[PDB]
């Protein structure tokens, strides 16, 4: 993938998340990995492994 | 074995939930993804018992 500039590879699993307020979109973990993502064109949520 | 979660036989059980992509929030599956995986010992724990 290349999600909005962020480069990486893995799976996508659609899970109905919550509380991505308005500006905060990309869900990082504690270690600076990408652990979750919101698309700006569909208002949908995902979780990356 | 009831008290300690990460016992000797429990490691490969903890590694088997890593591959499927379910409830992958624990830290042990992340360590195997970067090569630091615990190996089982030579004798099984059934054998020493």
């Amino acid at each position: 993938y290349d999600l909005y500039g962020i480069t990486g590879q893995g799976v996508f699993k659609e899970v109905k998340a919550d509380y991505y307020n308005s500006w905060q979109t990309l869900l990082y973990d504690v270690n600076g990995n990408l652990n979750g993502f919101r698309d700006l064109t569909t208002n949908k949520t995902y979780t990356i492994r | 074995f009831d008290k300690v979660k990460l016992s000797d036989v429990g490691f490969v059980e903890a590694y088997n939930n890593c591959t499927g992509g379910q409830e992958v929030r624990d830290l042990l599956c992340v360590q195997s993804f970067n090569g630091i995986k615990v190996l089982p010992p030579v004798l099984s724990e059934s054998q020493i018992s």
